């Protein structure tokens, strides 16, 4: 009557994506820990943007779409902020928020590139990914134009809006051969192999096994370039630990209250 | 009109990748080759650097002055 | 004050046809801006969420909101008296979703048994005996749907797929096929639901359910069914695709070989009305004979490549699972899209000659054989040839046309007849009177 | 003390007309002029 | 007049809305949204329960 | 135009409560826990966990609608073990693995880095 | 005593829809008629007039 | 716009994929739908039977 | 020569160019 | 010729040079009934059974018979008639970039797209149509299946995700005309601010939200019953001037003055709106599958491949059967092929080779089922899903019939001058008709209270 | 330029690989 | 006049009051086509002037 | 294949052959009836029978 013993084991480590398999769990366990992966994950982003010159031939709210788009590096900033809704001052206080800054206007005949690297960030380390390959193109201005507007990122989730899903995108699967039968192929011998499969190639699938359960998850949390994919990890294992706690100690406020 | 920043479907930044994949059609690549040569995996992603259309370029010609 | 949770409104769709299309509902606030409504309650109102328009109106009395709520209801309004069977059906993918639920091969664990029956709104708290103890207990999908079924209701009815030559024969109370849907003490027992017993049908078993139960009852059995079969329709799944579409290579050649044969035939008999031969046939001319025979040797073509195509199905095939769950569909459409489409025809005839003496100018003069009339011999999957491409958008219009007139027509029929007969009414004299006091009939409906 | 500035259609330069006058170019002289953007706090939110 | 305004007339506290599934809703239900049930009202009389 | 906003999933209002008990009076020992701005993320794992305590007649969660933010959890046990200690128990075990397997993961991380 | 709608606006929602009005027909006869022969598709127009795009109203 | 480069129509705030041939009144683009008719000087010999003749030859 | 087979991709071109000299609303 | 004609632009070759050296010919409908008439070259002429052996013409390509919005469907012939005809119908409704230069035009009722990317699979016919330049649809990854039930009766679940991404987000322009003029010898209008003094006839909305010179400036916010101009005509003022239409709620995009042909001051102005896809909006695919967004999931929730792909939209299985649509099924796949590959695939009406066998054994060259069904996981739970659903890219359209602009209520409105009865139209903020039908299901139903308080008390009272 | 030859290159690959042709989805008509 | 919301949820946002009482007051946010009726102590006005003049 | 009650059949006839004659269910033969002057012009001929 208590929890299980998992067991971790990475397959492939890069500064993209990280490969790791988890056995020994429960299936909801897993799913939810997607879920997290997806959602639920503390990342920095744009989300006020304040335009006061707008020549160029998008609309004025477009910039402000874009801008809300471009992922940024918070390996270490995203976990001493503060939720802007939590604050206790008023203003973006920079000790909950970040500030950034554009100011380009095309002069020269040849039509401009405004790309992310002209946000200029007043914290060394709350940059877009141009530190180590293009940058996030906003938008083309011509000889003419301007775009002066200063905007300021705060913390938040993908549950709240998708500029902060720092996953791209997570490939979840497990027991690659059809051995539960959770799924049932008409004809197994169309289907291709997955990746995972221990199967040879002459069998199509596994044999039926009545007494087994879900095991050995695999995973492949890819990183946009935000957050780093193990930093994806274990911020997420954090949080779902601490709604865990929060709901137990409200259970058990209600509990005594009682 | 203008490239996605990110992948409607997956979410991987896209947007830094228009100027790439049209300079590597332009040197000898093809679009099937260029596609995974930039890092493009997953068949969502790949829709588009192939069903965009580019039209801020005809928005342009219609330079407010000079 | 304003519109808050518990009130009673008038939910109506534009075009009133008949009674149940104006029955009052409880309101429910919800966060985004559309109205809302059970689908089993689309049927009556004829709507089909496709940018559809539905009017709310709103009373000012609690006299009027509790007559609309004696009188017309959804509870209330479930039988009409037009042909005295339920209106609000089973008719969406639930349908399908809860014909595979109740085959005999549906075994679920404790966790999904558990998990299913929080979406019941009638559940008495007690976990019924699992159908199969060891080695592992297993419910199954008939034992979870008893559970739904409330009160002690007792009904026979007959599932799509029930061969004719089985009650005659032995093994009558037991069929192998799992057919012969039999309820007792409100359990099913026997056979796979489909809209023969939950649709909107004479003796259907919401049918019993409310003339037996009361009318909340019922509205609480629609509730549970829904809730229960779009849960579990999450781990089942239902889907449609070209491996839904594809034969067997082997059905393709024997469709060929039929149609080569029909081919054949339709020549055969153009050569004996050319060389005067075909006697004309009684009571019709001699084109007239011709014309019925050759459209009787395209639809026996037909409708041996539609048994052809339909007996090399798979029972994991979903056109023939949406089919005999009757939910949409026919036998017609998959043969049409597989087997072949057939013959197009106009104005209750073949494909007329719009040219000189020709359908098209592709096409001889004096060309009535079967692909130069409209006989489409490919299918949907194969493509279409141009000719019959053409021939088959001129049947689409036809039908299109004859809509169009209906919908004209059709209102001012119904318009005549309730003006003739809107001051009708049975008096306490239990007798059937107008506005003049003029008996019409000494008792309602004799 | 604001003239209520505007700006010419083709030749893109600004213009001072008040009330009461006609509307047209400082220069060459056209018919057609815009606004200028408001000097308010435009603030969107990137959501 | 006849056909026009006794017969067929306009009536208030009326709506026309788009119309979505929700199988979540009990068959007498009807989810309305938020800024009609705001917009109409229903005279309900004072009493002191 | 009514469209809700993005914080109505997760923050709390004012005077709502984050999870309230309710005794069931069909069967014995049996309450049902509604939990406030919440999804299925943090119910099934407590289901799940439930599941696995044998004590524990029955345990399920749902969804009374999707558009609302609130899930029902149902929790029947043994008549000598209250499913509030049901319900702490499987909130402290889950925890625990939770702890451990990112502890277990931490290491593997830093053990693959040249390793 | 004239006709009626022979010159419209023309729909800019969409380049299609540009396209199709600009080469769009029209027949005199009266609006919602009982009979069925000149709504129905004749075999006459093959190559001249598309025979799947039209209206599904009255018209 | 007879015959001018593309340079000029984006110059002049216009397009060159617009199809044009559409009028332009009071800044409103009219079209001319094309209408259809008998054609003239064209024997034609109907068999109206709603009347007291058996043919008539329309012209 | 006559065109064998080979007639897909010139069945096209004859259309581009007749799209070409000729616009879609040429007529009006 | 054809060798000619392949080296035009360069040089000069044109249509006119084969009509003159007597290749082509233009035959009229009246002549067409004369001639045996081929549809291909090679096929129908070879040496078989002998039919006809007098061919006397050749048509250039049979998919020709197609008009302009027919032609965009891809795969018609794979569908019923009355479904191409809809999505002909329907095309025209599509929203997107309707001409480059819209930042320039003024007109009423405009809406543009952000991201109208190109159809995944485009016909030999658009490229004449100029589609592929100004498309009007987005390509998604649509998954046949009833995941939820939200999607069951003609309706589509989409992801909250790629709409917050920018999926479908397109704009709402809205134009106005409004110019001074001399009504009579004392009568004058005049743009001002209508002051709280002087101008007696006033509305009770706010005045100083623009400038003095009553020209509301570009962006500025602005919702219903707003004075967007400051006309005021003098008997002291009355304040005739226009207000933005109730439950629009939209920001001023530019503000353009001039003068007319008479020479009074006229000024227009556009109001643009971002209309972020909400359920209710009408979307349509090629095909004539029609349907409203029912519910919008987030990504976390919806299901996913073996990989991290998520369903964008989500159709009912059960439309397909009925209305046998087998072309959209075969565009889903043919999408799924190209995407792998990575180029745009031929969905040409007729063309005798493209079948579903051969597209079916690109598609397995790439770690796919052949069919193009795949194995998904419940989003909620992580069990897979027993039924393999069919997933793949497919191009969709946005319809404008948002539901903000056709949601409407009452409560007393303003009245009629005539007949004291409820206004009309959702502009001017009128009531819904109780026709005679409505009255006549009410008298079924015996319901005479109601009836009489919808026909007196709610209608026009009066003693 | 690259799809004209893409082209060109199929319809030459195709008239060459004219050895068999025997598929099940599709066929056409056959009139006398 | 314009305001700024600085507690609450939609703290950052910018509006102009629409009605205000003695305790709420209305603000139509002007990014989201959307008008909510937040507390006044939670406004803080920020103007819009236009300093020189000359 | 559609069926309705038979009471609703009944009832329409016994309406059709109530006054003896065939009266149509036209403006013809309904407006002949004495129902009243109010009744006749609500389905037509309006300013005919006033
Ligand atoms: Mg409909
Ligand atoms: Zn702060
Ligand atoms: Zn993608
Ligand atoms: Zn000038």
């Amino acid at each position: 009557p208590y929890a299980n013993q998992p067991t971790v084991r990475i397959t492939e480590l890069t500064d993209e994506n990280v490969k790791f398999i988890i056995e020994n769990t429960d299936l909801a366990v897993a799913n939810s820990i997607r879920r997290v992966f997806i959602a639920e994950v503390p990342i920095i982003a744009i989300d006020w943007v304040q335009i006061d010159a707008n020549s160029s031939v998008l609309h004025d709210e477009f910039i402000a779409h874009r801008l809300g788009l471009i992922p940024l590096t918070s390996d270490d900033i995203v976990d001493k902020l503060q939720y802007s809704r939590d604050c206790t001052c008023e203003e973006f206080c920079p000790e909950c928020s970040v500030e950034f800054t554009l100011d380009v206007r095309c002069n020269e005949d040849q039509t401009r590139h405004v790309t992310s690297r002209d946000l200029i960030s007043n914290s060394p380390r709350v940059i877009p990914v141009t530190s180590r390959q293009d940058d996030i193109l906003i938008v083309k201005l011509r000889k003419g134009q301007e775009l002066r507007l200063r905007a300021y990122a705060k913390k938040g989730f993908g549950k709240e809006h998708a500029k902060w899903n720092p996953t791209a995108g997570v490939a979840f699967e497990y027991d690659p051969d059809n051995a539960l039968r959770h799924t049932v192929y008409p004809k197994p011998e169309e289907w291709p192999k997955s990746e995972y499969s221990e199967l040879d190639e002459d069998e199509s699938q596994a044999p039926y096994d009545p007494n087994g359960k879900p095991e050995r998850f695999y995973y492949n949390v890819e990183s946009c370039g935000s957050l780093r994919p193990e930093t994806i990890v274990l911020s997420a294992l954090s949080g779902l630990k601490k709604k865990l706690s929060d709901l137990q100690t409200q259970l058990s406020h209600e509990i005594q209250s009682d | 009109m203008i490239i996605p920043v990110r992948c409607f479907t997956c979410g991987k930044i896209v947007g830094n990748k228009w100027e790439a994949y049209l300079g590597l059609l332009q040197a000898e690549y093809t679009e099937g080759d260029a596609l995974d040569a930039l890092g493009l995996k997953r068949y969502c992603c790949r829709r588009m650097l192939l069903a965009h259309v580019d039209l801020i370029e005809k928005l342009l010609n219609y330079a407010p002055l000079e | 004050r304003h519109m808050c949770d518990g009130d009673i409104v008038i939910f109506n769709r534009q075009p009133t046809l008949h009674k149940m299309s104006m029955m009052g509902h409880r309101v429910r606030i919800l966060p985004w801006s559309t109205f809302r409504l059970n689908l089993s309650v689309t049927t009556p109102y004829n709507a089909d969420f496709d940018g559809d328009e539905m009017n709310l109106h709103l009373p000012q009395s609690l006299e009027t909101r509790a007559e609309i709520q004696e009188l017309a209801m959804v509870p209330r309004m479930i039988v009409t008296p037009q042909s005295n069977r339920p209106v609000m059906g089973i008719v969406q993918d639930t349908l399908t979703a809860v014909r595979k639920f109740t085959k005999r091969d549906v075994f679920l664990e404790r966790g999904e048994v558990m998990n299913l029956l929080m979406f019941l709104s009638t559940w008495d708290g007690k976990v019924p005996q699992p159908a199969i103890l060891k080695p592992r207990p297993l419910w199954t999908g008939k034992q979870i749907f008893s559970l739904i079924i409330p009160g002690h209701i007792n009904c026979i009815r007959t599932h799509s797929t029930h061969p004719d030559d089985e009650d005659s024969g032995p093994y009558k109370h037991i069929s192998p096929g799992d057919t012969k849907v039999v309820v007792e003490n409100g359990e099913l027992i026997m056979g796979i639901l489909c809209k023969k017993s939950l649709g909107t049908s004479a003796g259907s078993l919401v049918h019993i359910s409310y003339l037996e139960m009361g009318h909340d009852i019922t509205r609480l059995f629609y509730s549970n069914i829904q809730t229960v079969i779009n849960n579990w329709l999450l781990i089942e799944g239902h889907t449609i695709g070209i491996g839904d579409s594809i034969a067997d290579s082997k059905t393709y050649q024997d469709i060929q070989n039929t149609i080569k044969k029909a081919k054949q035939d339709v020549i055969e008999v153009i050569e004996k009305a050319h060389n005067n031969e075909l006697e004309p046939t009684p009571g019709n001319t001699l084109r007239q004979t011709f014309e019925n025979q050759v459209n009787r040797i395209l639809n026996d073509a037909r409708d041996k490549t539609g048994s052809s195509a339909q007996k090399s199905l798979s029972e994991y095939n979903n056109f023939k699972s949406m089919v005999v769950s009757g939910a949409k569909g026919s036998k017609i459409n998959i043969s049409q899209v597989i087997a072949v489409v057939g013959q197009q025809n106009v104005e209750g005839k073949r494909i007329p000659f719009g040219f000189k003496h020709r359908t098209l100018p592709h096409f001889i003069k004096d060309d009535y054989g079967p692909e130069s009339r409209g006989f489409v011999e490919n299918s949907y999957l194969a493509g279409l040839t141009p000719t019959e491409f053409f021939f088959h958008a001129m049947g689409g219009r036809e039908g299109l046309i004859d809509t169009a007139v209906k919908t004209a027509e059709t209102g001012y029929i119904q318009r005549r007849l309730i003006k003739s007969m809107e001051s009708v009414m049975v008096k306490y004299d239990a007798t059937v009177r107008n506005s003049i006091n003029q008996v019409v009939q000494l008792r309602y409906g004799e | 003390q604001q003239p209520m500035i505007y700006i010419c259609g083709e030749c893109h330069t600004e213009n001072e007309i008040k009330s009461r006058d006609p509307i047209r170019c400082r220069e060459c002289g056209y018919r057609i002029m815009y606004k200028k953007r408001t000097k308010r706090l435009v603030v969107f939110d990137a959501r | 007049r006849v056909r026009g305004n006794l017969m067929g007339k306009r009536v208030d506290f009326s709506a026309r809305t788009v119309i979505t599934p929700d199988p979540n809703l009990s068959i007498d239900q009807v989810g309305v949204p938020r800024s009609i049930a705001a917009n109409m009202t229903f005279a309900e009389i004072v009493t002191p329960f | 135009m009514n469209a809700p906003p993005a914080f109505e999933s997760f923050l709390l209002f004012e005077g709502e409560k984050k999870i309230t008990i309710n005794k069931d009076t069909k069967v014995p020992n049996a309450c049902l826990f509604t939990i406030n701005k919440e999804d299925h993320t943090l119910g099934n794992i407590i289901k799940s966990q439930l599941l696995k305590d044998p004590q524990v007649l029955f345990a399920g969660y749902k969804v009374p609608h999707p558009l609302e933010h609130k899930i029902i959890i149902r929790v029947q046990t043994t008549p000598d073990y209250s499913p509030q200690e049901a319900f702490t128990n499987a909130i402290t075990d889950l925890i625990s693995e939770l702890s451990l397997l990112e502890e277990r993961f931490r290491v593997a991380i830093k053990d693959k880095q040249e390793g | 005593q004239a006709r009626a709608g022979v010159s419209q606006v023309l729909n800019r929602l969409t380049f299609a829809s540009t396209l199709s009005h600009l080469r769009r027909l029209n027949s005199p006869i009266g609006r919602d008629g009982k009979l069925a022969k000149p709504r129905q598709l004749h075999n006459t127009l093959w190559g001249m007039v598309c025979p799947a795009e039209t209206p599904e109203g009255h018209a | 716009l007879n015959g001018l480069t593309d340079r000029d129509l984006c110059e002049l705030n216009e397009c060159p994929l617009d199809p044009g041939g559409y009028f332009i009144i009071n800044g409103s683009e009219k079209v001319l739908i094309a209408q259809e008719k008998m054609a003239t000087n064209t024997v034609y010999v109907f068999a109206k039977k709603d009347s007291k003749y058996a043919y008539t030859g329309e012209c | 020569e006559i065109t064998p087979d080979l007639w897909q991709e010139a069945c096209w071109i004859v259309i581009s160019s007749y799209f070409d000299e000729k616009g879609l609303v040429r007529q009006q | 010729h054809i060798d000619q004609l392949k080296e035009r632009e360069y040089n000069n070759y044109s249509w006119q040079d084969l009509v003159a050296s007597g290749v082509v010919e233009y035959i009229d409908t009246l002549e067409e009934e004369t001639v045996m008439l081929a549809m291909t070259p090679d096929d129908l002429q070879e040496k078989e059974v002998a039919y006809c052996s007098t061919y006397t013409h050749c048509e250039i390509h049979p998919s020709m018979i197609l008009g302009v919005c027919a032609s965009i469907i891809p795969f018609p012939d794979h569908n019923q008639s009355p479904r191409n005809t809809y999505q002909s119908a329907m095309g025209k409704q599509a929203m997107g970039v309707y001409i480059t230069n819209f930042h320039v035009r003024m007109d009423t009722l405009a809406h543009v797209l952000y991201y109208p990317q190109k159809p995944l699979v485009t016909t030999r016919s658009m490229e004449y149509l100029r589609f592929r330049e100004l498309p009007a649809g987005i390509n998604s990854i649509v998954a046949i299946a009833s995941y939820t039930g939200y999607n069951q009766e003609d309706s589509v679940i989409m992801n909250r995700s790629a709409v917050d991404r920018g999926f479908f987000r397109s704009v709402f322009y809205r134009s106005y005309k409004e110019q001074e003029s001399k009504k009579g010898f004392d009568q004058e209008e005049v743009f001002e601010k209508p002051t709280r003094e002087t101008c007696q006839g006033m509305r009770h909305a706010i005045y100083d939200k623009l400038d003095d010179d009553g020209l509301i400036a570009p962006g500025v916010r602005v919702s219903g019953d707003d004075v967007i101009i400051g006309k005021t005509v003098t008997l002291t003022k009355r304040d005739c001037s226009t207000f933005l239409r109730t439950s629009e709620t939209g920001i001023v995009d530019q503000v353009m003055v001039t003068l007319n042909q008479e020479g009074y001051k006229f000024c227009k102005i556009r109001v643009r709106s971002v209309r972020i896809p909400q359920i209710g909006d009408k979307f349509a695919s090629r095909h004539g599958q029609k349907g409203t967004c029912g519910i919008q999931y987030r990504q976390e929730d919806m299901p996913f491949t073996c990989e991290g792909i998520t369903p964008d939209i989500i159709i009912n299985p059960h439309a397909i059967p009925s209305r046998m649509t087998i072309g959209h099924l075969i565009e889903c796949l043919q999408g799924k092929v190209s995407a792998n590959k990575g180029e745009i695939g031929d969905a040409t009406p007729f063309n005798d080779a493209v079948n579903v066998q051969k597209i079916s054994n690109l598609l397995s060259d790439y770690g796919y089922h052949l069919r193009g069904n795949e194995v998904l996981y419940n989003g909620f739970t992580g069990r897979k899903i027993t039924s393999q659903i069919f997933i793949g890219p497919t191009y969709y359209q946005r319809l404008k019939h948002m539901v903000d602009d056709k949601i409407h209520s009452r409560a007393r409105g303003p009245i009629q001058i005539l007949n004291r009865q409820p206004m009309e139209g959702r502009s001017r903020d009128g009531g819904l008709r109780f026709g005679e039908m409505e009255r006549d299901c009410q008298i079924a139903h015996g319901a005479a209270q109601f009836l009489r308080e919808r026909l007196f008390e709610a209608s026009d009272p009066y003693q | 330029e690259w799809n004209i030859v893409e082209s060109e290159k199929a319809l030459v690959a195709e008239s060459h690989n004219m050895k068999n042709q025997q598929m099940d989805p599709f066929t056409r008509r056959q009139c006398k | 006049q314009t305001v700024r919301i600085s507690q609450g949820p939609y703290k950052g946002y910018i509006g102009v009051v629409k009605d205000a009482t003695e305790s709420t007051a209305r603000v139509e946010l002007h990014s989201t086509c959307q008008t909510i009726s937040v507390d006044r102590q939670r406004l803080t006005t920020v103007g819009s002037r236009r300093p020189g003049g000359m | 294949g559609s069926y309705v009650n038979y009471r609703h059949l009944a009832l329409l006839c016994d309406t059709m052959t109530c006054r003896g004659h065939l009266m149509a269910i036209t403006r013809h033969g309904v407006n002949r009836q004495d129902t009243g002057p109010l009744m006749k012009c609500s389905f037509e001929e309006t300013v005919d029978v006033l």
